[PDB]
């Protein structure tokens, strides 16, 4: 009902934070030449359509992606608002939206749903990723409170604490995107509740530069490409 | 309105234990923010919590926020709220000039901010902001430094030095001993040195945690870098060794 | 409860009338707060424990002799005189589990067979006729607490030749 | 102590069995908890004065001025300052200027007092009714051509009286008793100043001086002015010799 | 000890059909100072005792004017008596602009009833805490209406409202033929009210400042008396 | 107390005929004289503050002493130390606290609360011996008290009598 606890703390935000603390794990890592996003997906359903095109990971425009921990129903309302804002910026300025302007845009909407008592807050945590000329490769996180922070590597959702410790000891400022592929897969295999990692339990993506000077490219990996980085990395659930 | 004053035991009216008191509790839990005037500058300073090893420093927001070319705002309490409170003040100031051929006055940037905070107190099951602020700068065509504090209730006041957030008693105690209102710090360097001494008593580890913005007349706004505040911290720590070794026994 | 000398009682009962006078305002139904659960349980435990003392020493008396530290009729009378208003105020409480502690005291006060027992029956008839005649129709706690009070004492109203009519 | 609670306490927009609105009544009891403010009306000026709590040296005075100008002929004393007190005063300022530019003349003090009470009946800004309180006690003082020097106690209820003399804040009983025992229709402005200082001395606990007390008056000739610390000091010196002269 | 479940909201009915909040709104009339209203065939009169909170304090206003032909007294809630009296003056002006009559006081009664009954029927407000005596004169003669805030009204030769008014009411009732005939000598209709209101003063006394008198009949329009205007009537 | 023998403790507690024993804890005689000397230093330093305003009162040795003894009393009045303070009440601590109450702006410049502290001292565990001396002290009329001090003495007598029902 958006009233303070006597400590000056918001009960609804704390309960929304309890909800996302169950909501599946996501890791993001910022290499010297690209960003990696990975998310672990609890497929307890055989008849759920794996090889559906998205669940945890989404495009916001041609150079920005997100991972979702939380309610996917809540996330998709924010994701569409961010997509509309990215194209409305591109229409106005003829230029691609800077990552800080969009990440904090979704952090200002999520704060409003925490102040007015007719609205429940959004049960979603986002690990944003992208490139722009103002900064370069940027990795941000945002949570049900409307707080947002810049990171070199971060986890959200379940098992955050184990994942942050594993990131901290292996992360290097000068590492390449293929080292961040390896690291994010290792971290998730060293954090997972499921017995071993496999291509349908895993959502993956990258924000590389490629060979051509003007390019930045956002491969949100199809299952067969994820099977290749799995067998190359030594996670290798292979015949 | 609190404690041991109780007629025929007691019972509560509509009154003190209220949403705005719990917003004041949120403000006290947010990092320490300080401001001191000088002869012809004002310096605002903040506590960063010591950044985590995987946090990205080059994109991390400067805690002290420029509202306009001559006005600076810092806060303690809820960050998300301060971001929503700085946006309203920034557009309010840009709109001021567009409709008044006049940059916003520091006192109008303090009455507006505390004013909007007061409306979220008044009614509606919309909560007050868990935020308290320092608003500092200069008016246009003047050389007088200004420094205001605002509180979640929408009360505001002018100070020649003030502190808000965590541990602010101990800082206000140090300022009352080191800030003389007859002879304030006569130079920017001394004003910055006083804020670094003031913060050094309350910050977690040292030069990492302090960050300062200096405002001067005619829109000369200037954040100090880590390397500049490291030479202030080092000079103050040199004078501590010098004072200790200048013991006579 | 085990302080009372049944032959020198007057200075003990003088402290119990002044204890009850001190706490009487903390019992009243518009005065809820941290003291409500303390008071309701103290009143119940004192009356239960005094009735446990009375019926322990009545059993020694039945097969032997009376010591004169044993309580007299005058002591059960004094106990009803001290606690009758307390049990009346506490049975009208907003919390129905708090109200049940005071309503449960009436049975112990009637089982002492005091000379004062008419004070307890008269109160419960007045309120029960006032509920069933719809005199309390705006006050659902008087409806329910009077039905709760009457239910506790039917077994004692049934035995007395006047109230059984 | 013994508890004395009713079932009608804490009722919002509700009458007790007597008709008592207990939110606006419990708001009227806060005229004992504030810092002391006193007003004295006369045929020569309305003398307003407030006890200062001693500030941190870092808090600069203009932050806490509890005597205020509404307009050149009207000023407020407050026993306590809140955002709502500045809201009442800035509504009074905006009301006084909007009156002067619409009606080409200065606002009557009764009509300003009624306009700040209408703000209180609205609860700021559906039928405007007196159900809940707003803000704090104002002593509004002023001078106009039609009803002269006037002191109004404007209450959180949206109602008021004109008083000849009124005290609010923690001296209320002992002050109002000494005011009603002592006030004349023959008070000169000088004697109204010594009278407010004699009353202030008696409540304040401290030794009265130009750093714990504040004076002002509305005069028709000079307008509203807050007094210089040197002027309250020479008045306080004059009080000392007036009682030493006994 | 005797909690009422059905007096929280203006919209609740008691199991016996009472609107308890509205009956509590009547008990607010008993919180005011006494006012007396009375009429002859050609004049209606109001006389009102005014309180103060302290000897330094200006006495409370009790009689209000809506138009040259009618006005009212208020023993109940003063700030809520400004809401009804504003609305009555607004309706007098509406009648002169939109219908070019002036609002006959029976019609004024019907409009106050409508406004008060609306408060009595809808959630998110309170009953009016004020009783009004309205006095007026029009084509149907000298008129006196007791408005009670439940949303009701009655045509009456006289009545008293406020604390201790059963005394003054019983004097009007024992001295009715005395005031109903008076007509062309309006000062004895004023002295009839001053005897009536004097019965509610329990060795309190009338004073030049404590008392206000208002009269409206035939050509002489609605007028109010204060200070020495009421000294010849002490 | 560190008594040499269990039987010496038992004899020493049986020696008071009222059947309430000695205090559980007590100040050794040199520590007792150190505590009393801090208040006598304050009483001799009173001459150094007779003329001056709060802003320079805050800069005096008398105030630095007073502010320290306030924090000492206030910490002694929590937790397991209240009994250590009841011997100093009528001779030093209560006289000191009504002394501080005259300096209401000094208690605003420094965040002191003599009122809340002194009123709260009425709830301490006071022995039967000390009740009579507390009563004779608070029942002493001195015309030297201002209204704030006399209504504080009534406030104490309010939280004292209610805590001595």
């Amino acid at each position: 009902t958006t009233i303070f606890s006597p400590e000056g703390r918001l009960y609804q935000v704390e309960y929304a934070l309890e909800s996302i603390s169950h909501a599946g794990t996501a890791i993001g890592i910022m290499a010297s030449d690209g960003i990696v996003l990975a998310a672990e997906r609890k497929v307890t359903s055989t008849l759920l359509e794996q090889d559906t095109s998205t669940e945890k990971l989404y495009k916001l425009n041609d150079k920005i992606a997100v991972a979702v921990a939380g309610l996917t129903a809540d996330a998709e309302i924010l994701i569409n608002t961010a997509r509309i804002h990215a194209q409305n910026y591109l229409k106005t300025y003829n230029e691609d939206i800077p990552v800080e302007i969009l990440v904090r845009r979704l952090s200002d909407i999520k704060q409003g749903y925490t102040q007015h008592g007719g609205l429940r807050p959004f049960g979603v945590s986002f690990i944003y990723a992208g490139y722009d000329d103002r900064y370069g490769y940027q990795l941000y996180t945002s949570n049900p409170s409307g707080n947002y922070t810049g990171w070199k590597a971060i986890s959200v959702g379940a098992n955050t604490s184990a994942a942050q410790t594993l990131l901290q000891m292996d992360y290097k400022d000068d590492m390449k995107v293929d080292d961040a592929i390896e690291l994010a897969l290792k971290t998730l295999s060293k954090t997972t509740d499921s017995s071993a990692l496999t291509y349908d339990r895993l959502e993956f993506a990258t924000i590389r530069k490629g060979a051509n000077d003007g390019e930045v490219y956002q491969k949100i990996f199809k299952p067969q490409e994820i099977k290749d980085i799995l067998v190359k990395t030594g996670i290798t659930k292979k015949d | 309105m609190s404690g041991y004053d109780r007629a025929l035991s007691i019972f509560s009216p509509d009154g003190h234990i209220f949403q705005v008191e719990y917003a004041l509790e949120a403000v006290k839990r947010g990092t320490c923010a300080v401001g001191v005037k000088g002869k012809n500058c004002v310096v605002l300073g903040c506590e960063r919590r010591s950044t985590l090893k995987l946090q990205d420093t080059r994109i991390t927001p400067s805690k002290v926020s420029k509202i306009d070319s001559h006005v600076v705002l810092s806060f303690s309490g809820l960050n998300a709220d301060s971001r929503i409170l700085i946006e309203k003040a920034r557009v309010e100031a840009q709109s001021h000039r567009l409709t008044l051929e006049d940059p916003v006055t520091v006192e109008y940037l303090t009455r507006y901010v505390a004013g909007v905070q007061q409306r979220y107190t008044q009614s509606g099951g919309v909560r007050p902001f868990g935020v308290s602020t320092l608003i500092a700068g200069f008016d246009p065509r003047d050389d007088e430094p200004k420094l205001y504090q605002t509180e979640p209730s929408g009360i505001y006041s002018s100070w020649s030095a003030q502190t808000i957030g965590r541990n602010s008693k101990t800082v206000r105690e140090f300022l009352e001993k080191n800030y003389d209102r007859k002879e304030p710090p006569a130079t920017v360097e001394e004003c910055v040195k006083l804020t670094v001494r003031s913060l050094l008593e309350v910050v977690q580890t040292g030069a990492k945690n302090i960050e300062i913005t200096v405002v001067k007349p005619d829109s000369d706004i200037v954040a100090l870098s880590s390397e500049e505040i490291n030479q202030y911290v080092t000079q103050i720590e040199q004078e501590k060794q010098e004072q200790q070794e200048q013991d006579k026994k | 409860v085990y302080a009372i000398n049944g032959s020198k009682k007057d200075r003990f009962f003088e402290k119990l009338v002044s204890l009850a006078k001190a706490i009487e305002t903390f019992i009243h139904p518009s005065n809820n707060g941290f003291w409500t659960k303390p008071n309701a349980k103290f009143v119940h435990a004192f009356i239960k424990s005094y009735h446990g003392r009375v019926k322990y020493e009545e059993d020694i008396c039945a097969r032997g002799v009376t010591n004169g530290i044993c309580l007299t009729s005058f002591c059960h009378e004094e106990i009803v005189e001290i606690f009758l208003n307390i049990i009346s105020l506490g049975s009208q409480n907003k919390n129905p589990d708090i109200a049940n502690y005071y309503i449960s005291c009436f049975a112990y006060l009637l089982e002492l067979d005091p000379s004062n027992a008419y004070l307890i029956y008269d109160k419960i008839l007045i309120d029960l006729y006032d509920t069933l005649a719809d005199q309390f129709i705006n006050s659902r706690h008087r409806i329910i607490s009077s039905l709760k009070q009457f239910t506790r004492v039917i077994r004692f109203i049934v035995m007395d030749k006047l109230y059984r009519v | 102590m013994f508890l004395t609670r009713s079932e009608y306490d804490r009722g919002v927009s509700t009458f007790s069995p007597e008709g008592r609105l207990f939110q606006v009544e419990y708001s009227l009891e806060a005229i004992k908890l504030g810092s002391t403010a006193i007003g004295i009306a006369t045929k020569e000026g309305v003398v307003l004065g407030v006890e200062k709590r001693a500030t941190s040296p870092l808090l600069e005075s203009d932050s806490i001025e509890k005597i205020v100008e509404i307009d050149r002929h009207i000023g407020c004393a407050m026993s306590g300052l809140t955002a709502d007190a500045r809201s009442m005063i800035e509504h009074a300022r905006t009301a006084a200027v909007t009156h002067n530019l619409y009606y080409d003349e200065d606002i009557n003090v009764e009509s300003l007092t009624q306009s700040v009470c209408d703000l209180a009946l609205r609860f700021g800004e559906e039928e405007r009714l007196m159900s809940r309180p707003f803000g704090v006690a104002l002593l509004i003082a002023g001078h106009d051509a039609d009803d002269g020097y006037q002191l109004f106690h404007a209450e959180p209820s949206g109602t008021f009286y004109r008083y000849n003399a009124k005290a609010i804040g923690s001296g209320s009983e002992g002050a109002q008793a000494e005011l009603l025992n002592e006030w004349h229709s023959s008070l000169t402005l000088k004697e109204a100043e010594l009278l407010v200082l004699k009353i202030l001395k008696q409540v304040m606990e401290e030794k009265l001086d130009e750093n714990n007390a504040q004076l002002s008056c509305i005069t028709k000739q000079d307008g509203f002015k807050i007094y210089d610390n040197e002027k309250t000091a020479e008045l306080i010196k004059e009080l000392k010799e007036k009682e030493a002269a006994e | 000890m005797f909690r009422n479940n059905y007096d929280g909201d203006t919209v609740t009915f008691s199991p016996t059909g009472r609107l308890f909040q509205v009956e509590y709104a009547l008990e607010a009339i008993k919180q005011g100072s006494v006012t007396v209203g009375l009429r002859s065939n050609t004049h209606a009169v109001l006389v009102a005792l005014k309180r103060n909170a302290d000897e330094l304090s200006s006495y409370q206003k009790k009689i209000i004017k809506c138009d040259e032909h009618m006005g009212l007294s208020l023993a109940g809630l003063a700030p809520d008596a400004r809401v009804l009296s504003n609305y009555l003056r607004q309706q007098c002006n509406y009648s002169s602009l939109v219908f070019n009559r002036k609002l006959a006081v029976e019609r004024a009664g019907h409009l106050l009833c409508d406004k008060a009954q609306k408060n009595t029927q809808s959630y998110g407000g309170r009953p009016y805490g004020v009783g009004l005596l309205i006095i007026g004169y029009d084509k149907s003669g000298a008129h006196l209406l007791e408005f009670q805030p439940s949303g009701n009204v009655t045509e009456l030769y006289g009545t008293a409202i406020g604390a201790r008014s059963q005394g003054a009411k019983t004097y009007l009732e024992r001295t009715l033929d005395t005031f109903i005939k008076i007509d062309g000598n309006p000062d004895e209709l004023i002295k009839a009210g001053v005897e009536a209101i004097s019965q509610s003063l329990r060795d309190e006394s009338l004073t030049v400042d404590n008392l206000s008198i208002a009269i409206v009949g035939k050509d002489t329009p609605f007028t109010i008396y204060d200070g020495e205007a009421v000294a010849k009537y002490i | 107390p560190s008594i040499s023998d269990p039987t010496t403790l038992l004899e020493a507690e049986r020696n008071d005929p009222d059947g309430l024993g000695l205090p559980l804890k007590s100040v050794p005689e040199k520590v007792d004289a150190y505590i009393k000397k801090q208040f006598e230093i304050i009483k001799n330093l009173e001459d150094s503050v007779v003329g001056l305003n709060p802003q320079q009162f805050i800069k005096t040795d008398y105030f630095y002493r007073t502010s320290t003894i306030f924090y000492w009393i206030k910490e002694m009045a929590r937790g397991p130390n209240k009994v250590l303070l009841v011997p100093y009440l009528v001779d030093y601590v209560l006289p000191f606290l009504i002394g501080l109450v005259k300096h209401k702006d000094v208690c605003a410049l420094a965040s002191l609360d003599p009122v809340r502290l002194y009123a709260g001292l009425g709830y301490m565990p006071i022995r039967k011996n000390h009740v009579a001396a507390i009563v004779d002290y608070v029942c002493s009329s001195n015309v030297a008290l201002s209204s704030n001090q006399t209504k504080l003495q009534l406030a104490f007598i309010q939280h004292f009598l209610s805590a001595e029902l």
